[PDB]
RNA sequence: GGAGCUGUAAGUAAGCUAUGAUCCAGAGAUUUCCGAAUGGGGGAACCCAAUAUCUUUUAUAGGAUAUUACUUUUCAGUGAAUACAUAGCUGAUUAGAGGUAGACGCAGAGAACUGAAACAUCUUAGUACCUGCAGGAAGAGAAAGAAAAUUCGAUUCCCUGAGUAGCGGCGAGCGAAACGGGAAGAGCCCAAACCAACAAGCUUGUUGGGGUUGUAGGACUCCGAUAUGGUAGUCUGUUAGUAUAGUUGAAGGAUUUGGAAAAUUCCGCUAAAGAGGGUGAAAGCCCCGUAGACGAAAUGCUGACAACACCUAGGAGGAUCCUGAGUACGGCGGAACACGAGAAAUUCCGUCGGAAUCCGCGGGGACCAUCCCGCAAGGCUAAAUACUCCCUAGUGACCGAUAGUGAACCAGUACCGUGAGGGAAAGGUGAAAAGCACCCCGGAAGGGGAGUGAAAUAGAUCCUGAAACCGUGUGCCUACAA
RNA sequence: GUAUGAGUAGCGAAAGACAGGUGAGAAUCCUGUCCACCGUAUGACUAAGGUUUCCUGGGGAAGGCUCGUCCGCCCAGGGUUAGUCGGGACCUAAGCCGAGGCCGAUAGGCGUAGGCGAUGGACAACAGGUUGAUAUUCCUGUACCAGUUGUUUUUGUUUGA
RNA sequence: CUUCUAGUGAGAAAACAACUGCCCGUACCGUAAACCGACACAGGUAGUCGAGGAGAGUAUCCUAAGGUGAGCGAGCGAACU
């Protein structure tokens, strides 16, 4: 959450932000796929990242 | 709304009049409200809602928020509501009592 | 624009099916992302060699549902064939 | 444009009235020549009105 | 703000939410590509680059980031014909391009149909259109004025003068202004003379001081004052208010009809609230509101306060000096003044000629004299005035679906045209979908039952359901009639 | 909006026949057989143009001048694979744009350098196979063009390849 | 594109091995029912290939490859056109 993502360092909002994108890339195979079941989470995810790289803009 | 999920309210119009029920959905954009037992429908359902047979279903059907009125928990009698703030928290009161909810 | 915003999702028809056969993925990539990109994010992302990779222009296809008509989003597809000596992409 | 570069002076509409009075539009122009003269110190050609090279304070290089 | 929420838009599916969501307001971040589009190109939303850094690969290929249009200002460097230089070229710097609101303003250019019962002067009309420039307003504005009551004292706009004075193939028509009454009100800066500084080439350019006028003013020379007042200045602060969300906000139960009460009847109650809207029919007391009270973290806007900033002198003498030049004015040709060359002032443009300067100059409708009024050829200036694309809150003896915007509805859409462009039709089930389970005929469509509903001849071509038109049934008549 | 004409004109150049099938339903859809038509075309490729009309599976509301079980229609999925083919990262014609510039009430007109612009010039791969739908594009086989890294063998290092 | 020097130059060339090579189009109709003619319209639509007998021939008749039976029919066999 924002609070947390405001606790993290410099490059570990970097590398929280690429592990995102990873696990945003897998939901997308998942959805394309019938192996997904929490659709929800890919937006959860993209709304994590815009957090990530809200704060990193605003430092 | 003044009236809430959960509230026990009082049918004060319609041909459940006088009837008294609690709040089982709340729908603030349309001013509407279902109370338990309260304008029930009988609805024709074909089986192709995991029911197989369809059926004659009865539900309880919305009802304008202005057709209701609180029921005072502590009097057991419905009453308009006022607003109160409380120990520092704004709360609903029975202008009938002065109860809290 | 990034690797991992490269592809978006694999295409899952019978053409893809007789091409994963042939040891070829069909995959829907940005419209943008040329297949020189697609290689490198293919690679980047499945730990496999890529041999050569197809990719065609999808064009947008007309609609309508009622009384409203329109087209859906152009696609670029890309068919990526892994070397021999490759591991297999899982979907 | 074909203006006096230095009392303004340009091209402007009239009118041509015979001895019935029937009016038609003409153009009426200044008398422009173009002089070599100087600008901040440097010479050039630009047009010039002759009423303007009347006084003589215009340089003619 | 306090309980639901993931739009229209149901449905499934998956989720969020008192750890305060959705929602509302202020601020901020992201904001692909085209588009003035501006690295270059281009058939807009596409293509291809150079330079520098970074990234993928063993490496080429590939990717990301930043800069790179043209012109204007300024500076600097380089730098031709050519010696000096300039021009060019390079870099940096500076501010412009484009769109609007089909409105309002100023200016350039500028019709015709039409009227004259024809038509050319004239009128339509300096209108329509095109173009440039704008500002929230613009334009005008501080007398070379209006007058001749003796006076007034910048401009603008309104009423009036007045359809008058006048203009006009003296036709058709066009048509003032001053006085008077009002809205609003505000006055100020330079050029010049003169002094000082600076540089060059005693004057001759820059800077500063000085001066801003007609009952003539200023310089200059004497004196005396170094005040008194003001501002049309500032992202200067403080303060108050206000705009952009909100909070609170009185008082009704029964009775009869009805599916349903607000309607009827009976008794009550509130009112700083009997505006309005919704609710199963018509509600002061059911809901949202209204009167009233209260409220702002954040950003705007306004007014005040202070701060800073900027303007602000009195008296006396003229010997001399200054007071806007190719200007005023005149000829010629046009144009604007209500005024069409007319006796023609006044003002403006083009061309040519061309003054005086305080014993001076301009105007008072040709012109001269006297008298009176004013002081051009430099600039700025708020308010009263004009308009509304928009936003907010309202109003209507304004429209109510062939009306009202073309568009109440996915409308500048469908459709038409190569293109500019032209341009529609189309609102209403029910209080509530309770949108007809199930059965029967049928392949379905569509019906008949059975149900929902107060009502289904309210069944989605759904409120009402007219006429034309079509059809069924029949009380009377009709196959010797024009 | 609905009549009248009126159940009238028309149903848009030509050969179909029968058997079987499907289907609620068949002159009209499918299969078969014979017959007939075009064959410098009514065949096979392609440019433009159209823009999914292509393939598969469903459907018979509307459209098809009849019917329709069918379709270039409707519904749902799917389909277009390039270093070599055409175009761009190559060149230019006509024409067009046009830095400065010339000209001009405004707007703008013209035009140099420089560019854009093919219908032309230059340019490396062909045969076969494969799918329901793509193929000089995928696959098989065998090539060619441009270039990078490496190994080796050669040869030049400033009278310098 | 091939040469010439000017310039530039410490690395070039050959073989071999391995490897790299971007963007747009690619469906389908296309002397037509899919384009232009409002139509599933007797019209128009550039270029290529376009066979055999007789034949000068791409004429003409009948055929090959290949394609097609034309999106209303069944009767009757009057006038009239
Ligand atoms: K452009
Ligand atoms: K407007
Ligand atoms: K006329
Ligand atoms: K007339
Ligand atoms: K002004
Ligand atoms: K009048
Ligand atoms: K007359
Ligand atoms: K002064
Ligand atoms: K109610
Ligand atoms: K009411
Ligand atoms: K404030
Ligand atoms: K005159
Ligand atoms: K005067
Ligand atoms: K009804
Ligand atoms: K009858
Ligand atoms: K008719
Ligand atoms: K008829
Ligand atoms: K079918
Ligand atoms: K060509
Ligand atoms: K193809
Ligand atoms: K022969
Ligand atoms: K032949
Ligand atoms: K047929
Ligand atoms: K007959
Ligand atoms: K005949
Ligand atoms: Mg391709
Ligand atoms: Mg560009
Ligand atoms: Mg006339
Ligand atoms: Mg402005
Ligand atoms: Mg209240
Ligand atoms: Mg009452
Ligand atoms: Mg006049
Ligand atoms: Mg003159
Ligand atoms: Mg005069
Ligand atoms: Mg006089
Ligand atoms: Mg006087
Ligand atoms: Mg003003
Ligand atoms: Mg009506
Ligand atoms: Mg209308
Ligand atoms: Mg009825
Ligand atoms: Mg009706
Ligand atoms: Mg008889
Ligand atoms: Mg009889
Ligand atoms: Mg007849
Ligand atoms: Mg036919
Ligand atoms: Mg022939
Ligand atoms: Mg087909
Ligand atoms: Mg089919
Ligand atoms: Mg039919
Ligand atoms: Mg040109
Ligand atoms: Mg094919
Ligand atoms: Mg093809």
């Amino acid at each position: 959450k924002v609070k947390e993502i405001r606790e993290l360092t410099t490059a570990e909002m970097l590398d929280k932000e690429k592990q995102l994108k990873e696990e945003l890339f897998n939901l997308r195979f998942q959805l394309a796929t019938g192996q997904l079941e929490n659709t929800a989470r890919i937006k959860e995810v993209r709304q994590s990242i815009a957090r990530i790289k809200t704060v990193l803009r605003e430092q | 709304m003044f009236v809430k999920k959960g509230d026990k309210v009082k049918v004060i119009t319609g041909k459940d009049k006088n009837k008294e029920g609690v709040v089982l959905a709340a729908f603030p954009k349309q001013d509407k409200v279902i109370v338990e037992g309260v304008n029930v429908v009988k609805k024709h359902q074909k089986p192709n809602q995991a029911a197989p047979q369809g059926g004659i279903l009865e539900v309880e059907a919305p009802i304008h928020v202005s057709n209701v009125m609180v029921i005072d928990p502590s009097n057991g009698e419905a009453t308009k509501v006022a607003f109160k703030e409380v120990d520092g928290k704004k709360v609903r009161v029975s202008k009938k009592t002065g109860e809290v909810l | 624009m990034e690797l991992l915003d490269v592809i978006k999702r694999p295409v899952i028809t019978e053409k893809s099916m007789l091409a994963m056969d042939e040891k070829k993925y069909t995959f829907e990539v940005d419209t943008r992302a040329n297949k020189t990109l697609v290689k490198q994010a293919v690679e980047s992302a499945f730990d496999v060699k890529v041999a050569n990779v197809n990719i065609l222009n999808v064009r947008p296809k007309f609609k309508r549902m009622g009384k409203y008509a329109g087209y859906t989003k152009k696609r670029r597809k890309a068919i990526v064939t892994l070397t021999e000596d490759s591991k297999e992409i899982q979907l | 444009a074909k203006v006096c570069y230095f009392t303004g002076r340009k091209t402007s509409s009239g009118n041509n009235r015979s001895h019935a009075m029937n009016s038609t539009k003409r153009t009426v122009k200044p008398n422009l020549q173009k002089v070599r003269v100087l600008i901040d110190g440097k010479p050039k050609k630009v047009w010039v009105s002759t009423r303007a090279l009347k006084s003589g304070k215009i340089e003619r290089v």
